[PDB]
């Protein structure tokens, strides 16, 4: 059983640093920006042995076969905002808005992602982003790449959003 | 489908004539096919036109390819178009 995710937000909130963290389970400082591709790792979840494929997207000025085919194919998205950066926190209604339409759906498996929960400070109010998924009809999870902070539960609970839209 | 049609054949012929030092008049839209894709920030189209234009007086068949990346969140700018292929039939 395999379950095809898909990790979007803004360059540098993250999106590489969490999917690294929960396929090698170590966290990357320095991942290059430009460098979209998927991986694979076997979990489980909910007692289910199953296959994650994740496309960590970059580069979202150039048209991408592989993103074209992720977003066609996808399951469930990870929209992913920084919890120090309010202009990420903005760009995920364009996310939201494209991931709908590429799907022509509303309904679409989906989990709102603050990353970044490590830092001592925030600027974007977690209240905020509790209201902005609750309008969504999704979950809001924090996670951080660099202390592990809510991966699992992050990817996991996307895996459980698909499962209950089959 | 498009509302669109039209302009991207008569940049068809442009783009051609611009490119290949031709004088192409463009007359009209015969056939129009469209591969949309939905990307996370953007919107790419290839557009597959089937046009009429006179080369020098005599009217002649033309597919065009043209590729579209148009954006849904702020006007154009980093909007873009491109004629990809143009041959006669
Ligand atoms: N403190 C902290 N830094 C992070 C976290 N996640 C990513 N970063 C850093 O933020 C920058 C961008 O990360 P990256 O995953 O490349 O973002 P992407 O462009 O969305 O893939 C890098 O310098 C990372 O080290 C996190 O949870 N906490
Ligand atoms: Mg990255």
């Amino acid at each position: 059983t395999e379950y095809k995710l898909v990790v979007v937000g803004a360059g540098g909130v993250g999106k590489s640093a969490l999917t690294i963290q929960l396929i090698q389970n170590h966290f990357v400082d320095e991942y290059d920006p430009t460098i979209e591709d998927s991986y694979r790792k076997q979990v489980v979840i909910d007692g289910e042995t199953c296959l994650l494929d994740i496309l960590d997207t970059a580069g979202q000025e150039e048209y991408s076969a592989m993103r074209d085919q992720y977003m066609r194919t996808g399951e469930g998205f990870l929209c992913v905002f920084a919890i120090n950066n309010t202009k990420s926190f903005e760009d995920i209604h364009h996310y939201r808005e494209q991931i709908k339409r590429v799907k022509d759906s509303e309904d679409v498996p989906m989990v709102l992602v603050g990353n970044k929960c490590d830092l001592p400070s925030r600027t974007v109010d977690t209240k905020q982003a509790q209201d902005l998924a609750r309008s969504y009809g999704i979950p809001f999870i924090e996670t951080s790449a660099k202390t592990r902070q809510g991966v699992d539960d992050a990817f996991y609970t996307l895996v459980r959003e698909i499962r209950k839209h089959k | 489908n498009s509302l669109e049609i039209e302009e991207l054949a008569r940049f068809a012929v442009d783009e051609h004539n611009k490119k290949e030092n031709a004088l192409l008049e463009f007359v009209r839209v015969v056939k129009a096919k469209e591969q949309h894709s939905i990307d996370i920030w953007y919107d790419f189209t290839m557009y597959y036109l089937t046009l009429e234009a006179k080369d020098g007086g005599k009217k002649k068949l033309y597919e065009a390819k043209v590729w579209v990346k148009k954006l849904n969140n702020s006007h154009t700018y980093k909007n873009f178009k491109e004629l990809q292929e143009f041959k006669p039939v």
